[PDB]
């Protein structure tokens, strides 16, 4: 059974950073990769960027190019996304989803429960 | 991003055991040379993480019910969605995978009457 289990709902102060976590369990962590997607209160959906550790390659959305930075330690099967110099439109819902390999299988197909984030 | 792929979705309350098409259109083909078609749709229902409903297209994700459907041209999709009940409540979307940044339309809600 595959499974991704993030880390507790935060509230952070503005200026601060938070580093959520994701765990992956029941597949080779490192057979596939880790994606991780933005929800604002009441709003939509938006990629935030991904990271594969065997190879370590990483995409980032341009929008989030340091506000978000994508680790990932293999030792424990866990992804981990840093948020910087967190304001209020840092304030969502954070996920986390398996990415998958060519040829399209696996992309979004396991989804962490999400973390809250609530910057005061 | 001024480059970005642009994903449009249609609006629709539904009325328990009767269907809605959801439709989504893309600014660029989501074909790649490949012969796939990187187009996904999602089901986010209320408190829960979004679901993969279909992918590539047209495949069906694995555990997702036959009442949905995809189908599309590379440009203009379709998630059909049969005999709906209150577990299809949510907020439906579809996504592209040709290109980075992957790109989300912003979403059609589904409310049961
Ligand atoms: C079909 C085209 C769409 N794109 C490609 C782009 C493809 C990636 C290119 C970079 C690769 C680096 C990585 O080190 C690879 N290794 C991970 C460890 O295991 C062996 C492989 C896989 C890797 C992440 C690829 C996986 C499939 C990727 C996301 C493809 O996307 C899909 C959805 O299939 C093009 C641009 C946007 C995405």
């Amino acid at each position: 059974q595959v499974q991704l289990q993030q880390s507790g709902a935060e509230l952070a102060r503005p200026g601060a950073s938070v580093k959520l976590s994701c765990k992956a369990s029941g597949y080779t962590f490192t057979s596939y990769g880790i994606t991780w997607v933005k929800q604002r209160p009441g709003q939509g959906l938006e990629w935030i960027g991904e990271i594969y550790p065997r190879s370590t390659y990483t995409s980032y959305n341009e929008k989030f190019k340091g506000k978000a930075t994508l680790t990932a330690d293999k030792s424990s099967s866990t992804a981990y996304m840093e948020l910087r110099s967190l304001t209020s439109e840092d304030s969502a819902v954070y996920f986390c989803a398996r990415a998958g390999n060519w040829g399209g299988e696996n992309f979004f197909d396991y989804w962490g429960q999400g973390t809250t984030l609530t910057v005061s | 991003g001024a480059s970005d792929i642009v994903i449009t979705q249609d609006e629709l309350p539904v009325t328990s055991g009767e269907s809605v098409s959801i439709s989504c259109r893309s600014s660029k083909s989501l074909l790649y040379k490949d012969g796939k078609t990187y187009l996904n749709w999602f089901l986010q229902r209320p408190g829960q993480s979004p679901q993969l409903l279909i992918y590539l297209m047209s495949t069906r994700a694995s555990g997702v019910s036959d009442r949905f459907s995809g189908s599309g041209s590379g440009t203009d999709f379709t998630l059909e969605i049969r005999r709906v009940k209150a577990e299809d409540v949510g907020v439906y979307y579809c996504q592209q995978l040709v290109e980075y940044p992957y790109t989300f339309g912003g979403g059609t809600k589904l409310e049961i009457k």
